[PDB]
RNA sequence: CCGAUAACGAACGAGACUCUGGCAUGCUAACUAGUUACGCGACCCCCGAGCGGUCGGCGUCCCCCAACUUCUUAGAGGGACAAGUGGCGUUCAGCCACCCGAGAUUGAGCAAUAACAGGUCUGUGAUGCCCUUAGAUGUCCGGGGCUGCACGCGCGCUACACUGACUGGCUCAGCGUGUGCCUACCCUACGCCGGCAGGCGCGGGUAACCCGUUGAACCCCAUUCGUGAUGGGGAUCGGGGAUUGCAAUUAUUCCCCAUGAACGAGGAAUUCCCAGUAAGUGCGGGUCAUAAGCUUGCGUUGAUUAAGUCCCUGCCCUUUGUACACACCGCC
């Protein structure tokens, strides 16, 4: 009955930890967030009032794939289409505030930590936590 | 051809009329039951998922683009 | 189309045979050795084509009387 | 057996004409689970025939800027169009399509160079192969005509051009061209 | 009164026509009486021994 | 000039080459400019063998 | 019991996109990057990748295990490449574990509905003349 | 629910000195007053603690006048300095945001006052040129020819 | 090219040639590239699986303390030649179809004689002649402008929408570059502040070692909008904040909040294009203290049509007429 992350949609299984996450009020949600975009290419704000929860669901799914991205991996990860106007279209990275907030609220929950080079990686209780979660998507996918 | 002026919220001359032909013919999508009904479009999505719901018209397509439903089996 | 071949391979073809014909037979990867060493060719393009010409003209040579 | 999209198999359909069986590949030979194939058939003349027709109108049916690569929205259109035909007809999709291509295609055209009367000076009959290809593009065409500033998708609006091509109602817009074109040859011969 | 629409088979190709190569001609044969055989012009890409549409009887016929 | 030209082509085919050529152009005899070529031997001007084959000053 | 060293890393590669498939034997099981052949990113292209095994049956897969790995190319350059590369790499195990005629009773059933399983794609790209803004088309010139 | 319009439904709202249209969503309804744009609406409507999925003309009467006044002071209800108009007022220094023909007759109060002092930017104003330096060469014939 | 042949013997160009792409489970190799296996772990799974699954987590050039080169890199080589079969052909040169093959036509560079009063003396300490040379056309500095706008044209970018916009998730590339003789000026990881452009402190990198597994866009999946010049469009313009420099006003650029204008697929005409092609989407480089709506090489998604023609526009060869030879934009 080996359940992992990467052998369900991921897709399903970040709204099954934004809802644990959201179920689990200890997210340490600035005061700012009903205000800021999260991407300087991005026009409009989210329409998900649960977005900060979303976002840290991502990055501890995109953190169980690979450890050790900072915050400029993260925008990095996170960036996509400016329209520029009337000039042609590029691409752009998201708010670092954003991201860096998101993983410093990471670890409040203590389950991200720093390395030992620059960046974080996941602790075994992430480690834990991600693949308990995804049992139960695997579990619900199937029934 | 100038204007379509459709609704946005049901009156009851045309819910009434939902609740006994709409849930009778095969292909039933936004688009269609809009301009059969006149109405917004985005209240026929709405109401399209408030009859499946009700649970007497099936989904068979759920796409993101293009969402298409159908009534119950007979005969 | 378009696969008419050149004096330069063709008069090389020709040389070749007459000078060498009790050493050809019609194989192309055969012939296409017996020439590496009896003519020293800048080119691996060009030593295949003048062996592929060679057997074109050993399949007449063994029938009838060409020119050479 | 091939089951397209999971469904709706080629071994039930056939062409009621011989004059097209050569050419449309709805045969188990030419039979394919899922239309996407880069099978290289522009590499040579005639060799778009044994390519399925289904991916032929997949491929012809992007056009205009905003589709010219989107093969998958493309693919996902044509699903959810074949879907809907079998919904709203109760058959096999790909009996509808053939018979749309086959009620499509124009079988004269005109076309001259010296001083044509009105449009064209002479008429001549086309080749099957330009009875396909114009079939195909014109169902494109018209579906496109008509999901250029609607409430409607272009999913549906492939379905009512083909259920319209396939009876024949003189309403689809390939029959109406079609229909013109034999008209203006007609006159033209 | 009306001529019913019939089906010809391409025998053998001869070439062009049209000043721009627009239309090929053929020559074709009749499935409903093969010994009875016309030439026409077609547009569009034809190879020998596929059948086509005829609407009508007989058209053009001229030696190049 | 013109016994010049005819000197040094002598001279380069004499110290042994399939070919030499030699071209001056600039105001001679008459205000308008006229190019003389003077050209014997075998003598290429495309594909890659020319760099390694001709010599150009 | 445990008997090792029936394994084999077949490449397969498509528009600069390349896929090794490290079969080996095992229960019957197919992963790419570590993720199910179902849970794949192109759901809409799916069937190309559902198309060997729905060909061949899971009978012959009963002894193999897939592993794939791809660091290059697009999207779907990556489903033609993972596809090629599970067809070439079991033809190569049927090749040289068991008999070839069973490798050519199973290499035929892919020849005949389709060749990209076995032979790559020439065509990569055209290089970008300075004469336009493509490899062919030229930037639109006017004389007035 | 897709219920149906309530009674006291109205299909267009006057707010401040200008009118909107119930028939659609809030959020977008809002933007057409003069001076109020979408990301403004979308902080205020989650300042003021409304619910997005319902339409314009079903707010209530104590609503609409929450709303106003939300909008209208925006310094007291959290709403950052740096997202209004007014900031660092060229005439009084207060970081205010103005939302109706007020930001209209302040906008000419600032083009009057750049033609008073005739600076370059207030000259070209006057004239109807371009002030941002974008080349006249090719351009701004339709307000010519 | 074969053939004839008052020609023979030749040469240039084309070709031949060089670079790249396409097969090489053949060789040489690889801790500045990896792959398998093993041993530790980390987690899931434990009913019990236990060679169960994942790991871009740690190690096995931490010198004895694993092998291998398929995937990666680049050298040596091979491979394709109309080679084979059938058909057409003076059975000659050659052409068509097809098997087997990775490939049966990959793209470029190079590119003859001769000429243009084609462009550059604003590339040169290439240069004749003429001009100026102290109130200078030398040379430096301050400022302005080269952007200036009743108007016309050319190359482009964004658009007119629903095959869409926006919001969130998922997720894959390759060219090529990075700290300086003068010459000052690099590419950026991580951590913290801020919403943002940015700021601060610590690093790595003169480079397959660091940026960088280049987590790109498009595309894919879910939500909302719903045919309304509307949540398409972002032009003009108000205000505020940073960055570059000595200097930003005639806005360098970038960020944010403000208004949303024309534009509902555009005449007479006209451009380019046959497969990875057009087209969509891009990435670098160039100019760069700051800079890309331009251009250049490379990537990604990826077509319809056609294997013909002299109809228009031109070109090549022969014959022909000429009152043209500044050569029909001729002459008269
Ligand atoms: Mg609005
Ligand atoms: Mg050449």
């Amino acid at each position: 009955p080996g359940v992992t992350v990467k052998d369900v949609n991921q897709q399903e299984f970040v709204r099954a930890l934004a809802a644990f996450l959201k179920k689990s009020g200890k997210l340490k949600v600035p005061e700012w967030v009903d205000t800021v975009k999260l991407a300087k290419h991005k026009e409009l704000a989210p329409y998900d009032e649960n977005w900060f929860y979303t976002r840290a669901a991502s990055t501890a799914r995109h953190l169980y794939l690979r450890g050790g991205a900072g915050v400029g991996s993260m925008t990095k990860i996170y960036g996509g289409r400016q329209r520029n106007g009337v000039m042609p279209s590029h691409f752009s990275r998201g708010s670092k505030s954003v991201a860096r907030r998101v993983l410093q609220a990471l670890e409040g929950l203590k389950m991200v930590e720093k390395d030992q080079d620059g960046g974080r990686k996941l602790t075994p209780q992430g480690q834990r936590d991600l693949d308990r979660i995804a049992g139960q998507v695997a579990a619900a996918n199937k029934k | 051809r100038d204007k379509l002026n459709n609704l946005v919220l049901f009156d009851k001359a045309t819910y009434d009329k939902l609740c006994k032909e709409v849930p009778n013919y095969k292909l039933i999508t936004p688009a269609v039951v809009s301009e059969r009904l006149k109405i917004r479009g985005s209240l026929a999505r709405a109401a399209l998922q408030e009859l499946l719901s009700k649970g007497l018209i099936k989904l068979v397509s759920k796409h993101r683009a293009q969402v298409i439903y159908t009534r119950n089996t007979k005969g | 189309m378009g696969r008419v071949r050149t004096k330069t391979v063709k008069k090389a073809a020709r040389v070749i045979i007459e000078k060498y014909y009790t050493r050809l037979g019609n194989d192309f990867h055969t012939n296409k050795r017996v020439c590496e060493e009896i003519a020293i060719i800048p080119s691996k393009k060009l030593r295949n084509k003048i062996a592929g010409y060679v057997t074109h003209l050993m399949k007449r040579i063994q029938r009838g009387p060409v020119r050479g | 057996d091939i089951k397209l999209f999971g469904k709706w198999s080629t071994d039930d359909v056939q062409i009621n004409d011989i004059s097209l069986q050569d050419y449309i590949a709805v045969k188990e030979k030419y039979a394919k689970y899922l239309p996407h194939s880069a099978g290289r058939y522009a590499a040579k003349r005639f060799r778009k025939a044994q390519c399925p027709i289904v991916e032929r109108l997949t491929n012809s049916m992007m056009m205009h800027g905003r589709n010219n690569g989107k093969k998958l929205m493309t693919v996902r259109i044509v699903k959810h169009a074949f879907e809907i035909i079998h919904l709203l007809t109760g058959e096999n999709p790909l009996q509808v399509l053939v018979n749309a291509i086959i009620n499509s295609g124009p079988r004269e055209d005109s076309t001259r160079i010296g001083r044509a009367g009105t449009v064209r000076r002479q008429a001549v009959d086309v080749s099957p192969l330009r009875r396909v290809n114009q079939a195909i593009w014109l169902l494109c065409t018209g579906a496109r005509e008509a999901a250029f500033r609607n409430i409607k998708t272009i999913a549906e609006c492939l379905a009512d051009e083909l259920i319209n091509a396939a009876k024949g109602s003189s309403n689809s817009y390939a029959i109406k061209k079609k229909d013109e074109l034999e008209r203006v040859a007609k006159s033209n011969r | 009164r009306v001529q019913p629409i019939k089906l010809a088979r391409v025998t053998k190709v001869l070439g062009r026509t049209g000043s721009q190569g627009q239309c090929t001609q053929v020559r074709v044969e009749f499935m409903d009486d093969t010994s009875r055989s016309i030439i026409r012009n077609v547009k569009g890409p034809v190879r020998e021994g596929d059948v086509l549409t005829l609407l009508e009887s007989e058209r053009e016929a001229r030696r190049l | 000039v013109r016994r010049a030209c005819y000197g040094v082509l002598r001279f380069i085919m004499e110290s042994g080459a399939k070919g030499c050529e030699v071209v001056v152009s600039g105001k001679l005899r008459g205000q308008r400019a006229k190019s003389m070529k003077f050209v014997d031997g075998l003598m290429i001007h495309s594909g890659d063998p020319v760099n390694y084959y001709v010599d150009t000053a | 019991s445990k008997g090792p060293l029936q394994s084999v890393q077949v490449f397969g590669r498509k528009k600069t996109a390349t896929a090794v498939a490290h079969c080996k034997r095992g229960n019957g099981l197919i992963k790419v990057n570590g993720r199910p052949l179902e849970m794949i990113e192109p759901r809409t292209l799916q069937y190309k990748l559902l198309e060997p095994v729905l060909l061949l049956g899971k009978e012959r897969f009963a002894g193999v295990d897939i592993r794939v790995r791809v660091k290059g190319g697009g999207h779907v350059a990556q489903i033609y490449a993972i596809r090629q590369s599970i067809s070439k790499a079991l033809v190569a195990y049927y090749q040289k574990y068991v008999d070839e005629a069973s490798k050519k009773e199973i290499k035929d059933i892919l020849i005949q509905y389709d060749r990209t399983l076995l032979v790559a794609d020439p065509r990569r790209c055209e290089s970008k003349k300075f004469g336009g803004p493509g490899a062919r088309a030229r930037y639109q010139k006017s004389y007035r | 629910m897709s219920l149906v319009i309530p009674e006291k439904f109205q299909h267009i709202l006057r707010v401040l000195n200008t009118n909107i249209d119930g028939r659609r969503k809030i959020a977008f309804a809002i933007t057409a007053i003069k001076g109020v744009g979408r990301r403004y609406a979308h902080v205020v409507l989650r300042k003021a603690d409304i619910d997005l999925t319902k339409r314009a003309g079903e707010l209530t009467e104590d609503e609409v006048e929450r709303v106003i006044t939300i909008m209208q002071n925006p310094r007291q209800y959290k709403i950052p300095d740096w997202f209004l108009n007014r900031q660092k007022d060229v005439k009084d220094g207060k970081y205010s945001q103005v939302l109706a023909n007020g930001l209209d007759n302040k906008l000419r109060e600032d083009l009057e006052r750049l033609k008073k002092i005739r600076a370059h930017r207030g000259l070209r104003h006057f004239w109807g040129l371009r002030v941002r330096g974008q080349h006249t060469k090719t351009t701004g014939r339709r307000g010519r020819t």
